């Protein structure tokens, strides 16, 4: 039920919940092998934020949420601390295993 | 790298003749050394070689 | 809760279906599919005289399929009479036999009814039922229903109608929202068309439950791409029968545009249409009641919508909705044929937030000195540097109110972001209200070190304020703070993580 929320970069096309977020390509990882060497217009995301465990060094932080975005239950007040907040929110994350699985 | 336990030498391999190679003088210290290549770069495959 | 329609043919979908029907012909089957799909939608053929000449030229009088398609296409074309022989009549009467499939009976009966030829309807039904005692498959059953929609009422169609209550159980239910046969879209659409055509010609209301019909149409429109001409023909026939019939007209009700920001307008408009998106201009609509989600108490009741052109519109400028979500119960009234005529809809009222009376202050942690306070007000950034260290603590107090009404607000997001100007690292804290709804934040550097990782320095301080209801979300640079933790002995061991770094003779 959680979603990524962003009250500043939600798309005009959003259903009125501020959960269709325009992720800026400034956040896109600086790795053209992964993300492609050409320039990209802003990208639309609507889904569940995830957190890369700092304990794992191999994790690939491909597309972070905005500095303002966060993940919570959109209807329900913020009693607890969010699971992810700010640029810690990952929208897309990758893994390169030691066997080079991806 | 040229390693016994810690690395004794580390140097850039020059691109020459279609290959990567370097000429260097072995350290003053005998032992069972290993050559290592450890090209770990973001998004590229982790290459490891040891002799 | 009763199910509202989740899929239908929009104004765009009806026109894309018309485009998907107005295709060049390639066989009598294709002309049948195209012409009868358009005519079911009520669309015309521009070149109907040429389409008739095409049917005439392609009509083989010796083939049951050709005869069927030509008969139904020429019945769909105006003035399209075609020569038919007595050998064709004998062929069609022979095709109605126990020596034929129910499909062959279907073709022969619809050929006779298209041309307008006599038929021993009771004997045709006797053959239909005899074959259908073997051909108990869904497709053959649907073609038997359509046959019974051509056979005279004087036939004992009771044994064919009794297959409807079997098929309805042979439907597969995709969980609360959809009903379909495993034989998929085309079979569902043709079953709905056959059932309604049959029941309208026999003159009895269908036995299917209205909510099951809602799930069936949701399943028919659950896919919006119709690939063959026969898929378009079937879906068009189903939309046609659900557009206009003697018994059941599905009332689509949807908000015109996004209902999310209506505080810019304070007006509600409802579209109220059939599944062809034709407005039910003879309907009436009323707001039965509106309740607040925050208390589930009612706010407005029994207030009618007015027809204003296509939409039904309700003014409520006079009732002072506060910031919040509100649910409107609405009902569509008039013709007793309406089904699903009552709809519960979720409207949202937005506002803008005023931040006021923010005081930014520091205190000597031993209270031997009185507190220092600087008054600030958005957008004005605070002036000068403020210090938070092993001697002076730092705090923020601020108040959030509605700019229009002055009521208290408790926005969903209210985060304090400290941005390290050099390293660009962020720390984000959440401010929470006291019982008076004053927000407070304090920095006690001796504590938060696990948050800061004890990284001292100058931090830019931001307030982030926003909510789904708020029209005007704030990101304010309020102040700049220098945080000096008592000095760490060895940061470097924690910082080690940055592992994507770029003798002779004597």
């Amino acid at each position: 039920k959680t979603a990524v929320i962003d009250h500043h970069n939600y798309d005009i096309s959003d259903l009125g919940q501020h959960t269709l977020i325009v992720a800026d390509t400034e956040n896109l990882l600086k790795a053209p092998t992964i993300v492609g060497k050409s320039s990209l217009n802003p990208i639309l995301f609507r889904g569940v934020g995830m957190v890369a465990d700092p304990d794992n060094p191999l994790v690939l932080d491909i597309l972070t949420g905005s500095s303002t975005s966060y993940s919570f239950f959109p209807d329900k007040p913020i009693t607890q601390y969010p699971h992810a907040v700010g640029k810690n929110t990952l929208l897309i994350a990758g893994l390169q295993a030691r066997n080079n699985a991806r | 790298e040229f390693v016994r336990i810690d690395p004794f030498v580390r140097t850039f391999l020059k691109k020459k003749g279609g290959k990567y190679s370097v000429q260097f003088k072995l350290p003053d210290v005998y032992g069972v050394f290993q050559f290592k290549v450890d090209y770990n770069r973001l998004g590229y495959t982790h290459l490891y070689s040891s002799t | 809760w009763a199910l509202t329609p989740t899929h239908y043919l929009t104004k765009h979908d009806v026109e894309r279906l018309k485009a998907s029907l107005d295709r060049p012909f390639t066989n009598l089957e294709s002309a049948f599919y195209s012409i009868v799909g358009l005519s079911s939608l009520g669309a015309q053929v521009p070149d109907a005289k040429k389409a008739c000449t095409y049917i005439r030229s392609n009509l083989d009088p010796s083939n049951v399929d050709s005869l069927f398609y030509a008969a139904q296409a020429s019945q769909a074309l105006s003035g399209c009479e075609i020569s038919i022989s007595n050998e064709t009549k004998d062929l069609l009467l022979a095709a109605v036999s126990e020596d034929s499939s129910v499909t062959q009976i279907y073709h022969a009966v619809a050929a006779l009814s298209g041309f307008g030829l006599p038929l021993a309807s009771q004997e045709a039904l006797s053959a239909l039922t005899a074959r259908l005692s073997k051909e108990e498959t869904v497709l053959a059953t649907v073609q038997a229903l359509q046959t019974a929609s051509h056979l005279s009422q004087q036939a004992d169609l009771r044994s064919i109608v009794e297959e409807i209550e079997d098929l309805v159980a042979r439907l597969d239910e995709l969980g609360g929202v959809y009903l379909q046969f495993e034989e998929g879209l085309e079979t569902t659409a043709l079953f709905v068309a056959a059932t309604y055509k049959l029941m309208d010609h026999v003159g009895t209301e269908p036995s299917i439950k209205e909510d099951q019909v809602i799930q069936l149409m949701n399943a028919i429109f659950s896919k919006k791409n119709f690939e063959s001409l026969s898929e378009a023909f079937s879906v068009a026939s189903a939309a046609a029968v659900l557009s206009h019939n003697r018994y059941h007209v599905p009332v689509v009700v949807v908000p015109e545009g996004s209902a999310s920001d209506t505080h810019e307008q304070a007006i509600l408009r409802l579209q109220v249409t059939n599944v062809l998106s034709q407005p039910l201009t003879q309907a009436t609509v009323k707001l039965e009641h509106a309740k607040s989600v925050a208390s589930r108490a009612t706010v407005l009741q029994k207030t009618s919508f007015t027809p204003v052109g296509d939409v039904f519109e309700l003014n409520f400028m006079n009732v002072k909705f506060s910031s919040g979500y509100y649910d409107f119960l609405v009902e569509v009234e008039g013709d007793n044929r309406y089904i699903a005529n009552t709809v519960e809809l979720r409207v949202k009222i937005s506002t803008e937030v005023g931040i006021t009376n923010v005081d930014l202050s520091t205190v000597d942690k031993d209270q031997s000195i009185a507190p220092k306070t600087t008054r600030v007000t958005y957008p004005a950034k605070a002036k000068g540097t403020f210090i938070a260290d092993s001697h002076q603590n730092f705090a923020l107090f601020f108040q959030l109110v509605d700019v229009n009404t002055g009521a208290e607000l408790t926005p969903h997001q209210t985060f304090v972001r400290l941005h390290n100007q050099k390293t660009g690292q962020e720390v984000v804290f959440v401010a929470e209200p006291d019982n008076k709804n004053v927000y407070k934040f304090e920095l006690d550097t001796s504590e938060r070190k696990i948050e800061f990782d004890s990284a001292s320095g100058t931090y830019t301080l931001y307030l982030i304020i926003g909510d789904a209801t708020l029209k005007n979300p704030i990101l304010w640079n309020v102040a700049d703070v220098v945080i000096k933790f008592p000095e760490e002995e060895a940061p470097s061991t924690v910082l080690s993580q940055n592992l994507f770094t770029p003798r002779e003779p004597e």
